[PDB]
């Protein structure tokens, strides 16, 4: 499963 | 003619220019397309957030809630509008949560919800 930033959109 | 996803896929585009204002509108046509999706404002909650807008961010976190209870960042993006607004107990306790929903749906996003912890107890201690 990748990292990826959570203060992002979907 | 642009569909929901079309308009949601525009916005991302404009939260990656750091066009946040111009991102939040994408996401109101988007909803104006489908106001089911709570994705939609999950994602203009985050503009909002980073607009300093935090009652509208709070409102937006809401209506995802109501469309996906099980949302890890409509959790996470309230919790951290009520650390910015100065409710650590609930920001920890929505923070905790996100953190439990990501694990319980095997999402990643490396140490960014423990290092968020991590900020809020050490904000709401240097509060006492």
């Amino acid at each position: 499963l990748p990292k990826t930033p959570i203060f992002r959109p979907d | 003619s642009p569909s929901a996803q079309e308009l949601k896929e525009q916005g991302n585009r404009l939260f990656v220019g750091r066009k946040y204002p111009e991102a939040a509108a994408c996401y109101g046509r988007a909803i104006t397309r489908n106001p089911l999706v709570a994705v939609y404002y999950t994602n203009r909650a985050l503009c909002y957030l980073k607009m300093q807008q935090h009652e509208q961010a709070l409102a937006d976190c809401r209506r995802a809630l109501e469309l996906d209870g099980q949302s890890v960042k409509a959790h996470f993006f309230l919790g951290q509008c009520q650390l910015e607004m100065e409710s650590y107990d609930e920001a920890i306790a929505n923070l905790q949560r996100a953190y439990s929903l990501a694990k319980e749906q095997r999402l990643n996003f490396g140490d960014d919800i423990p290092s968020a912890l991590r900020i809020a107890k050490k904000k709401r201690w240097n509060s006492i």
